RNA sequence: GGGGCCUGACUGCGAGGCCUGCAAGCCGAGCAGGGGCGAAAGCCGGGCCUAGUGAACCGGUGGUCCCGUGUGGAAGGGCCA
RNA sequence: CUGGUGUUGGCUCUUGGUCGCGCCUGCGUAGGAUAGGUGGGAGCCUGUGAACCCCCGCCUCCGGGUGGGGGGGAGGCGCCG
RNA sequence: UUGCCCGGUGCCGGAAGGUCAAGGGGAGGGGUGCAAGCCCCGAACCGAAGCCCCGGUGAACGGCGGCCGUAACUAUAACGG
RNA sequence: AAAAAAUGU
RNA sequence: CGCGGGGUGGAGCAGCCUGGUAGCUCGUCGGGCUCAUAACCCGAAGGUCGUCGGUUCAAAUCCGGCCCCCGCAACCA
């Protein structure tokens, strides 16, 4: 919302998504964290924009 | 009157609107090269990628197949027991710690200068501010970063020598003397022309060579042909 | 009114007033604010032409212009000198 | 109130009820998959909680076992997000 | 109202923006003079003709710069200042 | 006799630029074919009026407020802001 | 052919 | 949506293609010239050059990227 921002997640090996939120400002930017995936599960996750 | 008599029919020789190849470029650079020292290739391709966007910065490394011909002093800081085998792989100076105080006072220009990846946290500061111009400062790209380094040393000490691109996407690298035969001047401009096609930034526009042409020393070139 | 060679005439036809995304291109499709009743012409324009020593025009459509001209052609070859302008049009087929 | 590691602010579901005109709104054991903290019993399906939001109709992007106008493929749809 | 076309065809002149290429070009003030940037860089240009006169070709921020011709005779220029 | 103001609006002028339809134009991509191909998209730029902008215009549409400060036992203020 | 160049209980 | 164009003292506006100065005024403060006043005349308080990221030896400036304004043409399940 604004300034917090609606963000979507990659299967950094493929495509997948999970979707939350970020905040621009507020201490952020650059988003990677791990996440238990569908297709196939043991990974980690981007961020992007849609 | 506009160039030496010496330089003259070099071009009488070289029709600009003749396609020359790697073949006819390595056969009458051997009747432009004329002179009484031994001429190298010159060996241009100005890029068509962009210069001033970061999407498309060019820079790789080509291993010679028959080599320059003209040797090159590559040293190379090397860090443990790389101290060792960077004098076992082909160079003069290798490991001594910091000689970044030596080479501090007046200089007349050896070749190579290399660092490993673990002292790249002070290796930018000392001659890093001052071997830039003749850009031989140590980075994680142009390959002269690495523990390995007397392997970077070995080929380069074999006929390699050291490209990327400048302020205006030109690009230079050398094939070789003029002193190499016919399979020896295009042995070398080929396989050279197989680490640029390779390195071609994705986001560049249109044909990656806008232009190639094989020249020797201070002289005229030979609109070459880039697929043959 | 009537191109009298080829014999096109006015036909109905409509004005489609539109405004929005074309679909296949930003997308939502495109809705229609009118539609109305118009009237189309063909685009008929004059010529003259000898035969026979009389001056004789011709209300043909445009693109059937150089075909009077294939009709003044074939006309010689005809029994012609009656003095009747009127008489010399419909004649030529 | 403070600190250590971390991501469950999981997917696949959901016996069972609260409310209720519809339709929506709300609670969730427990199971399977694979994890996190944890010596361990265990706890976790976001926040101490009740506001933080708007059915469908057209449409954009991703994904994909699907339909693909004679036949093979595309054009364009479906569906999962 | 107006732009594209149709009706709609002759004759030169002139300018584009292009792009084909031969390959030719760039000055504020302080300056000796018209210094486009950044590297090479202490020596090349001449008997395949220099200093200077001359002509015309081109450009001009009209001072001045560039090339061919044609004379001549052996002089030019650059670090440095 | 008919004053002051052309900021907006209408209107008349005007252009250095902004923007802008069709069309031209073809860079590069893509659909297929064993290919010739046939097709689709189609980047630079050139593309009218128009509106933006520039001037002008009230017997063109309209408008023509205020609120401090300033003189003598106050008030008032031609006066200036 | 002294731009304009005020006053003075 | 996109092409533009624009923000820098308390308001005004130049420095915007050139890099190298943070200024030009109005307005408050002093101080100048007269015989004093007026009027001219000077020097200063004062601005993250909107923001942050950046190449440079150095940034208002060239680069970035976004908040924000205004022009237009277009979008509105």
């Amino acid at each position: 919302v604004r300034i917090k921002l609606l963000l979507e997640c990659t299967e950094c090996k493929r495509r997948n998504y999970a979707t939350e939120k970020n905040k621009r400002n507020t201490p952020n930017k650059l988003e990677l964290r791990k996440y238990c995936p569908w297709c196939r599960k043991h990974t980690v996750h981007r961020e992007v924009k849609i | 009157p506009k160039h030496g008599k010496r330089y003259r029919a070099l071009l009488e020789k070289v029709d600009p609107n003749k396609i020359y190849t790697i073949d006819e470029a390595a056969h009458l650079v051997k009747e432009l090269a004329t002179a009484k020292f031994d001429e190298t290739v010159e060996v241009h391709a100005k890029l068509g990628i962009d210069p001033r966007r970061s999407d498309q910065n060019v820079r790789g490394t080509v291993s010679l197949p028959h080599g320059l011909g003209k040797q090159v002093r590559v040293l190379a800081i090397a860090k443990g027991e790389k101290i060792k085998e960077a004098e076992e792989a082909g160079a003069d100076y290798v490991g001594g710690e910091e000689i970044i105080q030596k080479i501090l006072d007046g200089w007349m220009d050896f070749d190579a200068v290399v660092a490993t990846p673990d002292v790249m946290g002070a290796v930018g500061s000392k001659m890093g501010r001052i071997l830039g111009p003749r850009g031989l400062l140590p980075n994680p790209k142009a390959g002269t970063v690495g523990f390995n380094i007397g392997e970077i040393i070995r080929e380069i000490k074999a006929g390699r020598i050291e490209f990327r691109n400048d302020k205006t996407g030109a690009i230079h690298a050398p094939v070789g003397k003029a002193s190499f035969p016919p399979e020896k001047l295009a042995d070398n401009i080929r396989a050279f022309i197989r680490a640029l096609e390779a390195h071609k930034p994705e986001g560049a526009k249109g044909t990656f060579l806008r232009s190639v042409y094989v020249t020797t020393t201070m002289g005229p070139s030979v609109r070459i042909n880039p697929h043959s | 009114k009537v191109c009298e060679i080829s014999g096109k005439r006015p036909i109905v036809a409509n004005s489609i007033q539109r405004r929005g995304k074309a679909k296949r291109e930003g997308g939502v499709g495109k809705k229609t604010t009118g539609i109305s009743k118009r009237r189309q012409y063909p685009n008929l324009q004059k010529v003259r032409v000898r035969v026979a020593g009389q001056e004789i025009t011709f209300r043909v459509a445009a693109s059937h212009i150089p075909k009077v001209y294939e009709l003044v052609e074939r006309a010689k070859g005809l029994k012609l000198e009656g003095l009747s302008p009127k008489e010399i049009k419909k004649e030529l087929l």
